[PDB]
RNA sequence: GUCAAGUAAUUAAGUGCAUGUGGUGGAUGCCUUGGCAGUCAGAGGCGAUGAAAGACGUGAUAGCCUGCGAAAAGCUCCGG
RNA sequence: GGGGAGUGAAAUAGAUCCUGAAACCGCAUGCAUACAAGCAGUGGGAGCACCUUUGUGGUGUGACUGCGUACCUUUUGUAUA
RNA sequence: CCCACUGUCGUUGAAAAGCCAGGGGAUGACUUGUGGAUAGGGGUGAAAGGCUAAUCAAGCCUGGUGAUAGCUGGUUCUCCC
RNA sequence: CUAAAACUAUGUGCCGAAGCUGCGGAUGUAUACUUUGUAUACGUGGUAGGGGAGCGUUCUGUAAGCCGAUGAAGGUGUGUUGAGAAGCAUGCUGGAGGUAUCAGAAGUGCGAAUGCUGACGUGAGUAACGACAAAACGGGUGAAAAACCCGUUCGCCGAAAGACCAAGGGUUCCAGUCCAACGUUAAUCGGGGCUGGGUGAGUCGACCCCUAAGGCGAGGCCGAAAGGCGUAGUCGAUGGGA
């Protein structure tokens, strides 16, 4: 139910050794030069040479 | 296990789920472009495309079926006068789903659902 | 649950009020003690 | 005369924690643990001042044994023969000679051999 | 020559901001701004505020071009905590800490 | 050159120690506006002419404090 | 919130403001560490790095290795589970 | 409406005694509002030592009071005999 | 491990302790002897406990002295000295005090008391986010919108989850404005902050007249005192009176 000894700072860091984040997959769109998330629409509404909300 | 099972849950009862997809389909047929969560958008295909397939042929029985599945008279009118005639020689694929980042308050992945030859 | 306080202002003033304290020797000793301590409120 | 025990107590704790540099974890940071660690290091060092002499003598004896067995002897008979030949070189010097100068050690083994005969 | 920006008193614990700080340490500022733009982390917003502040400082106060600036140093320290009470079952009470942090960013050529 | 046998260097997800540089925190030092104990000398009461203690008010503009009381941060006279 | 500019003798004296310790939490550098069993040290000891020097020098680290079951209290007696 | 028989759940609870499903009484020796009375070796008790402000084989507060404790615990720098 | 690495007997060597010896150093007692320094000898494991000698801290005198902005105390390193408690010097920080010596007085030394106060860890970025009546989309605003507003749908209650009083609360009511903190998330929203506004009575209620239970009670009776009971009266709504 609870620890019998306080965990040392070294073991705590060794547990967090798997906590790192990853970057996302970003691509530069060619029809706008923009950078967007891959397979995602841009915030301007562009995706693969197609426009939403002109 | 879940082997070969189809369908979603989305944390709702089946009554709530049926109602929510009815609402979503009505909204999409009215605006032709909506923003929703990505799993909702992917399940909305199996709900909204058979309605268009139904609206391809205009019979009183078909319009009554469309009303039983939408319960929205304006949606039925639009299906059988605009959307049905539009997708007459298109063999499926009336919706287009495009991933659209994440919601702010939620970090839930989002998607746009639009009709194919809209606007 | 029903808790013990159950307020009523008339009953408060009739049990712990100024005139109730002034009406007996022990209550006036209460008032003298609370003046000696420098309390800002003498009574309820 | 109220005495505040802040400067002197801090000085003492700092001394104990300076004698604990290099120890692991709390043993170098936390005074209660560092103080025991330091007292124990002291007891260990006292005991090991004695143990070091035994350890180095055993090393010299092993090296002399190797050198004497390269010369057809053993440590026992070589030490006995060198003591019968009035040679009084001690084991530290004998082990140094065996490790660094094989010809002089063969000469010493010859003295021991001739005395054993 | 490093140019510094300090975001002091950001309402987030250091443990969570450090995950984002580790992501962009030693990177170009264009790459770091890209990484921070497309993250769903709350710390990404605050680290982006601090990093774009450092870039603006480098350009205005130090006359450094942005195309070769680099995130040469970044670290998150703890700040002043807020202490609050949380009622628990059976009349027990717990102490809640609302942890803040200080972000330091240094950009260099 | 190839093959075989033998045998080095080379990683750090993270961690330890040391140093450097920070954060947090508010110890220490220095300081005193407040206290403690006395000595000497006084005084030892206030109140129906309404006390102690209060409430409410009172300001060009005031929240609280202090003063004051519908004559209300005050009126008159005398002295400095 | 900060960076400059300015004030000031001083701004890591900038209002959470004299000094600014420890616990505790970062980042940077050097060395070690992913075939190896335990109070984490101690005695020895290679290698590496940096200072210096022509050192049998200093500073950090510490492969490998012998020995080694915390402190207090209470007890006939405690590594004591 | 008053109560609380059974069970599950809850047991750092939504809750320092509940919820939910069932259960009992429900024109009476009923339930309930407002106001009043009884005060600590006392009160009140269709009586369980029950209740008397989440406290009851003698309430709480203050004072005697720094009660007493042949019992636990603790007792702070150095060296020498 | 088997003509032993077993057993019996015998021998020659060797290893082996903080024992003994060597070398160097300190110290107690005693004896000589300068007359307090060296020799000589014997000694120097220790709990309870007894004895002896010291270190350091605050304060008083010495001190109207001595050191200090050419940098005190304090803090943080380094080097060094002593058997120890400790001392000394010095780099950085710091910005105004410090104090020899010899006496004197003690709130004079902390690791433990399930010690006390404050700070900060571990658990751990874990459990949980408070009724399983339910949401969806479009537009607006905004730095930012799952939650705010407008709209279109969906759902839930409907002997309460609606409406009105008493009690209690005390401005939470309404409008403009702001988002740090508070709101178990965000918030542009709010019962949050700031500014302003708002409660209109002969008939409603209270006050008022009247009394119940009960209280207080001139006199009075009783009681060491304090006080207790009570007559006349006077209060007291939960009831009566336009
Ligand atoms: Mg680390
Ligand atoms: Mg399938
Ligand atoms: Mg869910
Ligand atoms: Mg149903
Ligand atoms: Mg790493
Ligand atoms: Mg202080
Ligand atoms: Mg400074
Ligand atoms: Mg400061
Ligand atoms: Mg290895
Ligand atoms: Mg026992
Ligand atoms: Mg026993
Ligand atoms: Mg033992
Ligand atoms: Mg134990
Ligand atoms: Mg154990
Ligand atoms: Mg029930
Ligand atoms: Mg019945
Ligand atoms: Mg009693
Ligand atoms: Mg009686
Ligand atoms: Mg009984
Ligand atoms: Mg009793
Ligand atoms: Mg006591
Ligand atoms: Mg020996
Ligand atoms: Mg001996
Ligand atoms: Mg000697
Ligand atoms: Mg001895
Ligand atoms: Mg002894
Ligand atoms: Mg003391
Ligand atoms: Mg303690
Ligand atoms: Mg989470
Ligand atoms: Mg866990
Ligand atoms: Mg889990
Ligand atoms: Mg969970
Ligand atoms: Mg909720
Ligand atoms: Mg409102
Ligand atoms: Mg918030
Ligand atoms: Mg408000
Ligand atoms: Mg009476
Ligand atoms: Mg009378
Ligand atoms: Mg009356
Ligand atoms: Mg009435």
């Amino acid at each position: 139910a609870v620890q019998q000894n306080r965990k040392s700072r070294s073991r705590r860091d060794m547990r967090r050794s798997h906590d790192a984040l990853t970057e996302n997959a970003l691509t530069v769109d060619q029809a706008t030069g923009e950078t967007h998330r891959r397979h995602h629409v841009t915030k301007d509404g562009f995706y693969r040479g197609r426009q939403l909300f002109a | 296990m879940r082997h070969r099972n189809s369908g979603v849950k989305l944390g709702r009862t089946s009554s709530h789920r049926k109602a929510m997809f009815q609402n979503l389909a009505n909204s999409l047929f009215e605006h032709e472009l909506i923003k929703t969560t990505l799993p909702k958008a992917k399940e909305l295909r199996r709900v909204a495309e058979p309605l268009i397939t139904l609206a391809k042929n205009d019979t009183v029985a078909n319009r009554r079926l469309a009303f039983a599945r939408t319960r929205n008279a304006a949606t039925v009118g639009k299906l059988f006068t605009v959307l049905g005639p539009r997708y007459k020689e298109r063999n499926g694929g009336y919706l287009r789903v495009l991933k659209a980042g994440f919601r702010a308050g939620d970090a839930a992945p989002m998607a746009y659902v639009e009709l194919v030859d809209r606007e | 649950m029903k808790r013990t306080f159950q307020p009523s202002e008339l009953k408060r003033k009739r049990v712990h009020g100024f005139r109730a304290r002034m009406a007996t020797k022990a209550g006036r000793q209460v008032l003298a003690r609370r003046r000696a301590k420098g309390r800002h409120s003498l009574t309820v | 005369a109220r005495v505040k025990r802040g400067v002197v107590a801090h000085r003492r704790h700092k001394k104990i924690l300076a004698r604990a540099k290099g120890y692991y974890g709390a043993r170098s940071r936390v005074y209660r643990v560092a103080f025991q660690a330091v007292i124990k290091a002291g007891q260990y060092a006292y005991r090991d001042r004695r143990q070091k002499k035994r350890q180095f003598r055993a090393l010299w004896i092993a090296r002399i044994n190797a050198g004497a067995r390269q010369n057809g002897l053993s440590y026992s008979r070589m030490i006995d023969g060198l003591k019968k030949a009035q040679v009084i070189i001690d084991r530290r010097v004998l082990a140094d000679i065996a490790m660094h100068d094989a010809v002089a050690f063969a000469a010493l083994a010859e003295k021991a051999k001739g005395a054993l005969a | 020559m490093e140019v510094t920006a300090k975001l002091r008193g950001a309402a987030i614990s250091a443990q969570k901001a450090r995950l984002v700080a580790d992501l962009i340490r030693g990177k170009s500022v264009a790459h770091a701004l890209n990484i921070l733009n497309f993250s769903n982390k709350k710390a990404a917003v605050l680290v982006k505020k601090a990093l774009e502040s450092a870039i603006a400082n480098a350009e205005h106060n130090n006359s450094l071009d942005v195309d070769d600036l680099k995130v040469s140093t970044i670290y998150v320290d703890e700040g002043m905590s807020l202490k609050r009470i949380m009622p628990r079952a059976k009349g027990r009470a717990d102490r809640i800490t609302k942890r803040t942090c200080h972000i330091t960013v240094k950009v260099g050529v």
